[PDB]
RNA sequence: GAUUAUUGGAGGUAGAGCACUGUUUGGUCAGACAAACUCCGAAUGCCAAUUAAU
RNA sequence: AUAUGUUAAGUGGAAAAGGAUGUGGCGUUGCCCAGACAACUGGAGUGCG
RNA sequence: GACUGGGGCGGUCGCCUCCUAAAAGGUAACGGAGGCGCUCAAAGGUUCCCUCAGAAUGGUUGGAAAUCAUUCAUAGAGUGU
RNA sequence: UCUGGUGACUAUAGCAAGGAGGUCACACCUGUUCCCAUGCCGAACACAGAAGUUAAGCUCCUUAGCGACGAUGGUAGUCAACUUACGUUCCGCUAGAGUAGAACGUUGCCAGGC
């Protein structure tokens, strides 16, 4: 192969010259795998993580292919995040094209109270 | 015989205008340069023709970050 | 054979080094196992009467405060216009 | 006639001639050398004349390594001219020595032959040299 | 206090920094004097012009 | 306003070195040269703190 | 005046490449009691006419 | 018309970058070495992805530099002038 | 601690040869029914996913050959001073570049499951 993860960190580093905002515009990480999708809200004030979702727990990831999770894993943050007291987020692509599972999570996040 | 030479451009005053540690105001010019010898840092904006200046008014620092690269930052409280 | 040195204590200026080499003695330093950077003086007329018995790579027994700490000759420092020796590096084995 | 093929600039500033030699103080190939003790320029005609003088007395029974080369060119303007209005063309090529630098080396010949073979070349060079053998 | 200083050599023929330093110590003419207590600042100004003045206790 | 003492920082001279651009002697190894070469790089000077002493 | 060593050219009181058994200091070597170097008596080897 | 190591004759006059310029800026000579008096309707704005020169091996041998694939590369290509 | 995300100290973290491991996960891997993709190509970016394996990647460990880091000691320069014209000397500060010894197979932050 051509190091599928080592090319993403090359693409992620050129996304994130701008987007590293703090304390009212936090990032919202995205990541993928062959099986899952991971996400967490962070901001760069020497390390603060506010909410962290996943798709490996005993709540989801018992269901069909990859996307009805990734539309309903957006609301796993979007339930917790505004109930932690966050609003006015910024989202990164994480190195991926805004498409498919990543396009599903972003649109589903602001439909249930995580405004942009 | 003759000379084909002489003929120079005059000058452009091109160096550090403020120094490390002093209170600079909201629009002071902090460096004049060709290219980016010294990068813009935080609360510092790189202008067109690469002459980096300050944005919020506070102290200045010239700080190093890489192997052979440098940056200029401005911090708020004095 | 073996040298027999003293300890060059304190630290002194370049004129006192320049008043030292007229008496013949060449400064040196010793490092290595447990020696921890002692500074000596080496007499050049006596230091060459050692080299023609053990070689340019031999083993000597340098007495730094009556401690024959069995050093080797690592580095010269030479001046070709005046034909002397300027600084010698010993390492303890 | 020792000169470089191409130089990036034909008119250079004059080299500095005070201090002591940068490097090239020790005999490293041969067995007997000729180190200068005074500073001067040498202008590549007085190396054609001190090389051949060493060659004849040796009867070509050894090797000769010259360890300097004129890199820097030096200018001059023709006679009966006024000052200024330019800078003159290249006349020749110089090489700077400083006291300590080995000039010549020999190898493959005896000592008492080479000591009377380097004297025939120091009288065609300006500087005061002496006879240095190898580091032992 | 201590460190009685005295100006002996004059400032006629000396640079612009070796005249400002002498005027800092309070030395006007030849064979003037001051009495100033020892410091890291005063005892650093003395070797600036220690070829001019004489310092004594 | 000036002067040192302590402190921070900008910058590529002297010197030195060939890692680059050109020069160069003897068999990848040993050696050399540089105003318009630099992996490096002082001594001083310069701008400052709003800190103490004259 | 004093305590110590150096210079013999008027050096001090005009300047170089090179030459030089002038003289004083600091070191290093090889022969020397079988008494040494110098003079002194009877091996294709160093200049000669 | 003026500068001009007397005047004439030759040369040069404004803007740009380097060196002399002495590690802040500044700094002269008829000192050393080059350009400019324009060009782009995409070679401008923004968004999403890709990384180069050459070297070496192989084969219609187009010297492996026409085109063609693999390694090695640390910036040795390129950036309207 | 032990794995994964994620920024920091930024070759003392690197590069290269060896050696070990895998339902917890990351991968490798099969597919084109569709959104989506090639200026040639499911190689890639997407997208579906019973099965197939530790081989390369990543992960852990050790060897210091290469790169990086690097004292003390001395020299080169040099601000100030004193004679001096000599390709200078003597005295007092500061202190290089190269070279020897050596440090070195990373020290840590925060949320998530063991």
């Amino acid at each position: 192969k051509i190091d599928k993860n080592k090319v993403r960190l090359k693409r992620h580093a050129r996304v994130r010259t701008n987007l590293s905002g703090t304390a009212e515009k936090p990032r919202l990480n995205v990541y993928r795998s062959n099986k899952h999708i991971y996400a967490q809200i962070i901001d760069d004030n020497k390390g603060v993580t506010l909410a962290q979702a996943s798709s490996k727990d005993s709540d989801i990831a018992t269901t069909a292919t990859k996307v009805e999770l990734a539309t309903k894993v957006g609301e796993a943050i979007a339930k917790k995040a505004a109930d932690k007291g966050i609003k006015e987020i910024v989202f990164d692509r994480g190195g991926y094209l805004y498409h498919g599972r990543v396009k599903a999570l972003a649109e589903a996040a602001r439909e249930s109270g995580l405004e942009f | 015989s003759s000379t084909k030479n002489g003929r120079d451009s005059e000058s452009k005053r091109l160096g550090a205008k403020r120094a490390d540690g002093q209170f600079v105001t909201g629009g002071s010019i902090l460096y004049r340069q060709r290219g980016t010898k010294i990068y813009p840092g935080e609360n510092v904006g790189r202008g067109g023709d690469d002459t980096l200046f300050a944005k919020i008014d506070g102290v200045v620092k010239f700080e190093r970050k890489g192997r052979d690269k440098k940056q200029v930052s401005v911090y708020a409280v004095a | 054979a073996s040298l027999k040195s003293i300890i060059r204590q304190g630290k002194q200026t370049r004129s006192d080094l320049k008043q030292l080499r007229k008496s013949g003695k060449v400064p040196a330093v010793v490092y290595g196992y447990g020696t921890k950077n002692v500074s000596v003086k080496v007499d050049e007329v006596e230091f060459i009467k050692v080299i023609r018995e053990v070689g340019r790579n031999g083993v000597i027994e340098l007495g730094v405060g009556s401690k024959t700490i069995k050093v080797m000759v690592a580095d010269y420092q030479f001046d070709p216009l005046k034909n002397q020796i300027t600084h010698i590096d010993f390492l303890a084995i | 006639m020792l000169l470089p093929k191409r130089v990036k600039y034909r008119r250079q500033h004059r080299p500095k001639t005070t201090g002591r030699s940068k490097g090239g103080n020790y005999v490293t190939f041969g067995e007997f050398g000729l180190q200068a003790t005074t500073t001067s320029w040498i202008t590549s005609r007085q190396i054609e004349s001190a090389r051949i003088a060493m060659t004849r007395y040796m009867k070509r029974g050894g090797k000769v390594w010259i360890k300097i080369f004129p890199h820097t060119p030096y200018t001059k303007k023709p006679l009966e001219v006024r000052m200024g209005a330019g800078k003159g063309a290249v006349e020749g090529w110089i090489a700077v020595v400083k006291p300590g630098r080995i000039l010549f080396e020999v190898a493959g010949v005896s000592e008492e032959v080479a000591r009377e073979a380097l004297r025939l070349a120091s009288h065609k060079l300006p500087v005061k040299t002496k006879f240095v053998k190898r580091e032992e | 206090a201590k460190l009685q200083i005295t100006l002996t050599r004059s400032v006629i023929g000396r640079p612009e920094t070796q005249r400002k330093t002498v005027e800092a110590l309070g030395l006007k003419k030849t064979n003037s004097s001051v009495v100033v207590e020892d410091n890291p600042a005063i005892r650093g100004q003395i070797n600036k012009v220690k070829h001019l003045v004489t310092v004594e206790e």
